[PDB]
RNA sequence: AUUAAAAACACAGCACUCUGCAAACACGAAAGUGGACGUAUAGGGUGUGACGCCUGCCCGGUGCCGGAAGGUUAAUUGAUG
RNA sequence: GGCAUGCUUGAGGUUCUAACUCUGGUCCGUAAUCCGGAUCGAGGACAGUGUAUGGUGGGCAGUUUGACUGGGGCGGUCUCC
């Protein structure tokens, strides 16, 4: 992590992340696809999701979530960047060929690990069935429904503890601060997830983040009142109403889960 | 309602007519055989066919007579993980132990359980809630020992 | 469109009067649940999107007296 | 676009809040699609606008959040006269 | 008074699977995984959907907001002795 010397107005605040650990040049090509760039616009052609636009071309990488492969000890080649991701992942390599993506844990350039129904059990990127894990343990990669893959601590430097087990249920608790019940023949990966140096950067100027894939957005105070219900006014005006979304929707705290068909596995909500 | 033929149920008999729920006779007993509708039209052959009714009385009961010297043995040795250490290492099991309850006990084999206390916790004979009947159950003993 | 495969019910219109007879227009929509029904014959379960008062007329004939009528007007099932 | 190029709008940066995945949210009579083949170091909304030193008191009014003890309170039942 | 147990019935609590549910897994139609069908896995009388009813609801719509007046706006005045 390196800082920039104010060379020109846009290199005073960059602050770089950069890492030599990383395979410079190639992505490993059957493992790689076509990804198109939506815009925010559904099948009937409206935007729907505002402040998207532009950006870059990205070729989707088929990130294996699964493991299904048992009893077969695999050896990392090398680490590589992935532009539709925050983490990094790595290049797996089997007892025979049959090359693979998955998230990086924090070993990183050839370790050996095994993932299995259990076995070698523990290091930081072995997969096994969250029964046969201690309690306090930190995993990653949560599946929710057994064979569905991971969904839950998969971004940059992310994790969940484990807390409790009875029966059919080992609760975990996640990294918001909820605490929920999770089957437990749902596996995971003991460890965490690589890059933790992203909390610790800035983009500079403005048109940084133009060529990531955010488009610009304007304020509800500087509108009319036919476009936004912050309206239009005299001056600059506070706003006289509470304040709102664009469509009518209390912003300041609202509480807005309705679910009701998944709350028995809530314990405890996010506070 | 409708015809009781079944007399293994917490209310049926011989050939007593009751009255239930529509979702009780609708869902659950008509579609596997164990009731019919009441009707007028077929009844001279209802009758013919109680002597057939009785007989069917007295060899359902026989078959389990033969059949409760198998299923209390216990002589099922699953091996799980977690020899000597203590701490809940061991494959527990939800689909593959119906299939060991089903080579030396009954054979038949479908799991739709609802059920919060489905894994076991540290190493030690336990109880797993098993398809045993269709509007109740109880659990059956689990021996885990090492592998 | 939501109509039933039993008995024939389709949406109809009306009123939504207030209490100050301010008429303005809404649908009457059918109940219909998706529901399998059993058969001997066939010995297989069919499906089909009946309405509440389609489970009654079932629990009057029994299955096969509406099945061959539906067939006996054209229909899939 | 064709009388207004600004001190206006943007912005990197900052804070608040909602969202545990069939997510909040939007477009759709509905099927479904965006979000996102992403998973809280993420995604929506509202204000202020690099940097430096800082951000005081008031919870009565209005809104949101929390709590149920007690009061009133909807069709639905229909005693009694 | 209650004693018992029954007969029915409300309200609450737990559990079970067979209804419904699965934007789960693998077979089949199929050279497609949209859609079905078969089987296991999860939830489970909840969710969801009709119809009757409460609440919130400028998100949206149809509309109303008088006259005299030494210009009309402000103020004063509209009936009876």
């Amino acid at each position: 992590i390196v800082k920039c010397k104010p060379t020109s107005a846009g290199r005073r605040f960059v602050v770089k992340v950069v890492n030599q650990e990383l395979h410079k040049g190639a992505p490993y090509a059957p493992l790689l696809e076509k990804k198109s760039k939506s815009g925010g616009r559904n099948n009937n052609g409206r935007i729907t999701t505002r402040h998207i636009g532009g950006g870059h071309k990205q070729h989707y990488r088929l990130v294996d979530f699964r493991r299904n492969k048992d009893g077969i000890p695999a050896i990392v080649e090398r680490v590589e960047y992935d532009p539709n991701r925050t983490a990094h992942i790595a290049l797996l390599k089997y007892a025979d060929g049959e090359r693979r993506y998955i998230i990086a844990p924090k070993g990183v350039a050839a370790g050996d690990q095994l993932i299995s129904g259990i076995g070698a059990p523990i290091k930081a990127g072995n997969s096994m069935p969250l029964r046969n894990i201690p309690v306090g343990s930190t995993v990653h990669g949560i599946e929710l429904k057994p064979g569905k893959g991971a969904q839950i601590a998969r971004s940059a430097g992310a994790s969940a503890q484990l807390v409790a087990r009875e029966g059919a249920y080992v609760t975990l608790r996640l990294r918001s601060g909820e605490m929920r019940k999770v089957l437990a023949e749902c596996r995971a990966t003991l460890g965490e997830v690589s890059n933790s140096e992203h909390s610790l950067r800035s983009l500079g100027k403005a048109g940084a983040t133009r060529w990531r894939g955010v488009r610009p957005t304007v304020r509800g105070v500087a509108m009319n009142p036919v476009d936004h219900p912050h309206g239009g006014g005299e001056g600059r005006t506070s706003a006289g109403r509470h304040p709102v979304s664009p469509w009518g929707l209390q912003t300041k705290g609202k509480k807005t889960r309705s679910n009701k068909r998944t709350d028995n596995m809530i314990v405890r909500r996010r506070k | 309602e409708v015809i009781l033929l079944e007399k293994v149920a917490n209310l049926g008999n011989l050939g007593d007519k009751v009255n239930i729920k529509g979702g009780y006779a609708r869902n659950f007993l008509l579609p596997q055989g164990k009731a019919t509708v009441a009707t007028a039209e077929n009844v001279a052959a209802f009758e013919a066919r109680r002597a057939e009714l009785e007989k069917a009385a007295a060899e359902k009961k026989a078959a389990a007579e033969a059949r409760a010297a198998q299923l209390s043995e216990l002589v099922v040795t699953l091996g799980a993980h977690a020899g000597d250490e203590g701490k809940l290492f061991g494959s527990i099991g939800t689909r593959d132990i119906a299939e060991a309850v089903s080579a030396a006990g009954y054979p038949l084999e479908k799991a739709e359980v609802r059920l919060p206390n489905g894994a076991l916790r540290n190493t030690g004979e336990f109880d797993v809630a098993v398809h045993l009947h269709t509007d109740v159950e109880t659990t059956l003993k689990l021996i885990i020992v090492a592998e | 469109s939501r109509v039933c495969q039993v008995t024939g019910k389709g949406p109809v219109t009306g009123n939504n009067i207030s209490h100050a007879h301010n008429k303005t227009r809404r649908r009457f929509l059918p109940n219909l649940q998706h529901h399998r029904f059993w058969v001997e014959s066939e010995k297989r379960f069919v499906r089909l999107r009946v309405s509440a008062k389609g489970m009654r007329i079932i629990d009057k004939r029994g299955i096969e007296a509406v099945l061959a009528d539906l067939r006996a007007r054209g229909e899939k099932f």
